[PDB]
């Protein structure tokens, strides 16, 4: 009601020039919510407009903000140059503690340290952050971005302690207080304990906090897929998460992580035809949610629509996050039953195993898929020499893993003594292989006799050549 | 400074390990590659151009490590097969297959005298193998979770180990005992390199932090920030003046040892680089990745 | 074969963290 | 269901060769979930499409939500639940060509299905996995809806 009319007046004056000076400033001043390129263009001619009436250097608040724009753009380097020349122009504001160029330099340095984090120049990011905190320790965001940086290293660092002292300096601070429990998301065994550490600022001054209450829904959904649903316990959990999701539904129709949660809990309720629709909505809403890519393909493989699923899996792999995400290739290799769903499935398992050789489940699953391809080549086959020669080696390897996993105690909370019936299988597969390798020698000897048969007749055609020559 | 050679589609599948020979036992003349396609392609870098000398097979799973002897023109290969196959390069013939059964095998390392063969193991032990015997002579037992990365001291007096969650273990290979158990990392280490004088040591974790440690007193010489992704492989510029960094973001930053500066970065692989090695002086730089395309970087 | 591949199938849901946009004076 | 293909496309260009027809415009679009190129002829007079738009495209063999064949005859007095109710722009055409990168010995990794909606031509090309529903001389529907 004040912003659309602002847009109208701004494009009432942008084409005009009644000595427009700041007209681009209050153009872009609303454009930062909107398209960023419009703000860039406004700053572009605004940089010029301060030069012709008098050759006046651009105040550093402009230059810091245009670097801030380029931060969310690809123009990271000249964003850095903007922050440098911003700090210089603030230094050129030598006497302006009324305007508090020092404070402007403080937030400019904050932006530049956030930029060094985008360079992954965490060393200089540390430098700028500790320069500000040693001079303004009352500030919190620098106090926790440092904590976030060590969170990238890990949880029980001074990451967690900068985070807790950020609450010590400001316990009213909802962002840091949320980040406290965000740390505790790593410890999922601290699942039911997160009620308390996400209750502390359920004081109604902080309420409504959509972010935290969705976090309650998420820590409440990770409770699911347990064998206690038949005991009505996870049914109550499903309906409780549903109640949270109804609450966030009514207070916000346009949240999308909510609708992802509703679709997830009803998919856990077994309504997968009733799930692809609700996920389709958030799909057009924004594709750039990593979760919905997975949850749609779970439905697809639930209709066994692999040729619709694995492509969107690797589409989720198109983010610059991790070259072998583990659960994605797990959720890829589910009912994969065709040829590339077997051998290239093995290749995917090898890619996962390369960075994750610790997993018992993964070495079980490679043994499983090797078993499948071994029984695919020895039963109605009547197949090549070399591949059935590889078959005995690969099933021997599979038996090595059958033995190896069975000696290990801990499993995925389901003991894998199931390798034992695989061991009887692979023994009878040894018998079948000894059957079929004889057939391999038979096909070798008959191909020898037929090549002798072509040798003799081509000798005969040279004989006809000799008759025509004479 | 740039790329000299680029080898288009050098493998059927993604390379995981690289071996470029340093000496003049016709190994500066060649490259050894180790891939998922079970092909150990011996690439003769001859006439300053990269020619295939041999293609070696039988590693039934994807190759995890290849290496070339300092004191010999032979090579060795490992995989998930736990059959550490030993390779002769003048003929492209297998010397032996060292079954590190049943699964207990990881990346390998030629000794500086090329007598002992270290490898990682699921239990945390570090198993040492006779190049002549194919036998586990003795296992350097240092408990932990899993051993991921190892490197000999090239002067032949220490060993260092990188584990599955950032455990750095210092050994005296003359006696095979643990000297220091350094813990500067929390996230998995995939590569570590002894200095050419073995005075320094490099760490390559999932944090983009090259934490450089002193060896002779075993302390932090300094932490160096790297890429945005996971840094994967590292090699020293053999004149002990630079080191290269393979990461998980199609990008190879080249670093100064002292000034801790990305002296250059290549971006040329469109996919995630896996393995790096320099020239005999460090001018040429070899580089592999999932692009299956090998890029050779002249760096004067 | 007799049964499919085993998984702890979950319809999980992730959260974005705090953005910290660079500030606008 | 009766759906041969479904994806979300993003208009990357409109009439690269210039406007050939007044009421018809050619869109060169690309999706994100499958990485499929699309050339599509649309009546922009009744269903205008701007550059950078984003829409959901659904090639279907039938309009009835239940698996039920169509007769190819116009029946406006049909009260069955049709999936055209959930879309804005709907066309009806036939597949007249399926190209691929196949060799004499290898199968096709990428396919290219060509459809004609009464002269308005479409080419949907990409991975052969997503174009198994297409068979030449087979009638399909477009079912295209714009989204924000």
């Amino acid at each position: 009601e004040k912003r659309d009319i602002a847009k109208g007046h701004l494009k009432k004056v942008t084409e005009q020039y009644p000595d427009d000076v700041e007209a681009w400033i209050e153009l872009a001043q609303i454009l930062e919510q909107t398209d960023i390129q419009g703000a860039l263009s406004a700053y572009g001619t605004a940089t010029r407009i301060l030069q012709e009436k008098v050759q006046a250097d651009v105040p550093p608040e402009i230059l810091n903000n245009v670097g801030a724009l380029h931060f969310r753009l690809g123009n990271l380097g000249e964003a850095k140059k903007y922050f440098l020349a911003s700090l210089d122009r603030a230094k050129a504001e030598a006497e302006h503690d009324e305007h508090y160029y020092n404070a402007i330099s403080v937030t400019t340095s904050y932006n530049l340290a956030r930029l060094y984090e985008a360079m992954c120049e965490f060393h200089e990011a540390e430098k700028l952050y500790k320069n500000i905190l040693r001079e303004h320790p009352n500030y919190v965001d620098c106090y926790l971005r440092l904590g976030a940086m060590a969170r990238d290293k890990g949880n029980f660092y001074e990451a967690s302690d900068w985070f807790k002292e950020a609450l010590q300096i400001n316990q009213d601070h909802p962002d840091a207080w949320s980040l406290i429990g965000n740390l505790h998301l790593a410890k999922q065994e601290w699942g039911p304990g997160q009620k308390k550490f996400e209750r502390i600022l359920k004081q109604p001054s902080t309420q409504s906090d959509t972010y935290s209450m969705l976090a309650l829904g998420n820590v409440w959904l990770q409770t699911l897929h347990q064998p206690t649903r038949d005991r009505e316990k996870e049914k109550r959990h499903q309906d409780r998460a549903l109640a949270i999701y109804k609450q966030v539904l009514r207070n916000d129709a346009k949240n999308l992580y909510a609708a992802n949660g509703i679709g997830a809990v009803l998919a856990h309720k077994g309504y997968f035809r009733e799930a692809r629709d609700v996920f389709a909505q958030v799909r057009e809403a924004t594709a750039d949610i990593s979760d919905v890519w997975l949850n749609l393909a779970h439905i697809y493989v639930e209709q066994k629509q692999y040729i619709s699923a694995v492509q969107m899996y690797e589409n989720c792999l198109r983010k610059f996050y991790k070259h072998q995400n583990t659960e994605v290739v797990l959720y890829l290799a589910r009912a994969l039953f065709k040829c590339g769903k077997l051998q290239e499935c093995k290749q995917t398992l090898l890619k996962a195993r390369h960075v994750a050789p610790s997993d018992t489940v993964l070495m079980f699953n490679v043994a499983l898929v090797l078993q499948r391809l071994a029984t695919s080549v020895l039963k109605d086959e009547k197949s090549n020499l070399k591949e059935v020669l590889n078959a005995v080696k690969e099933l021997e390897l599979a038996h090595r893993y059958f033995s190896y996993l069975s000696k290990v105690g801990d499993k995925m909370r389901f003991d894998l003594a199931l390798a034992a019936t695989e061991a009887r299988q692979c023994s009878d597969l040894l018998s079948q292989a000894q059957y079929h390798v004889a057939r391999a020698r038979k096909q070798d000897e008959e191909e020898r006799e037929l090549r002798a048969k072509q040798e003799q007749e081509k000798e005969l055609l040279r004989q006809k050549l000799l008759k025509e020559q004479e | 400074y740039g790329i000299l050679f680029k080898q288009e589609q050098a493998h059927d599948d993604a390379i995981w390990s690289v071996a470029w020979g340093t000496n003049k036992k016709e190994n500066s003349e060649t490259v050894v590659t180790g891939s998922l396609d079970d092909l150990v392609k011996v690439w003769k870098w001859r006439d300053e151009r990269l020619d295939l000398q041999w293609s070696l097979e039988g590693h039934q799973l994807g190759v995890v490590s290849v290496d070339i002897s300092h004191t010999l023109p032979i090579a060795a290969s490992s995989s998930l097969d736990a059959h550490i196959r030993l390779w002769d390069l003048e003929n492209g013939k297998q010397i032996k297959s060292i079954d590190a059964g049943p699964v207990d095998a990881w990346t390998l390392a030629f000794s500086p005298d090329s007598q002992y063969l270290a490898t990682g193991t699921h239990v945390g032990k570090v198993n040492i193998f006779g190049v002549e015997s194919g036998k586990k002579e003795y296992s350097l037992d240092t408990r932990g979770k899993f051993i991921l990365s190892i490197a000999y001291s090239p002067d032949g007096k220490y060993l260092a180990s990188g584990a599955i969650d950032g455990i750095i273990n210092i050994f005296d290979i003359a006696t095979g005992k643990l000297l220091h158990t350094l813990e500067g990392h929390a996230m998995p280490i995939r590569s570590l390199t002894f200095s050419p004088d073995s005075q320094l040591l490099v760490t390559a974790s999932d944090d983009g932090y090259i934490k450089i440690y002193d060896v002779q007193h075993a302390n932090l010489a300094g932490t160096l920030s790297g890429h945005a992704s996971w840094v994967l492989n590292v090699a020293f510029c053999p004149d002990d003046t630079h080191f290269v960094s393979s990461s998980s973001d199609k990008s190879v930053k080249v670093w100064d040892v002292g000034t801790r500066t990305c002296v250059h970065t290549f971006f040329d692989h469109q996919d995630q680089v896996w393995g790096v090695k320099y020239n005999g002086n460090g001018s040429k730089i070899v580089s592999v990745g999932d692009d299956q395309e090998i890029h050779i970087y002249d760096c004067p | 074969e007799r049964s499919g591949v085993v998984c702890r199938v979950k319809y999980c849901n992730s959260l974005p963290d705090i953005p910290f946009d660079p500030k606008f004076i | 269901a009766g759906i041969l293909f479904e994806d979300i496309f993003d208009v990357k260009d409109i009439d690269p060769e210039g406007k050939k027809f007044d009421r018809v415009s050619r869109l060169h679009c690309e999706s994100e979930s499958f990485k499929m190129d699309l050339i599509l002829d649309v009546n922009i007079q009744i269903y205008p499409v701007d550059l950078g738009d984003k829409f959901r495209l659904v090639i279907a063999s039938t309009l009835y939500e239940d698996g039920t064949l169509d007769d190819g005859e116009y029946n406006p007095t049909d009260d069955r639940p049709s999936r055209a109710d959930q879309f804005e722009y709907v066309m009806y055409g036939k597949v007249y060509r399926i190209e691929g990168d196949e060799t004499s010995t290898e199968a096709a990794t990428r396919l290219s299905a060509y459809v004609s909606y009464g002269g308005l031509l479409m080419r949907l090309q990409g991975d052969a996995n997503n174009l198994h529903g297409f068979e030449v001389d087979s009638r399909v529907y477009l079912l295209m809806k714009k989204l924000a």
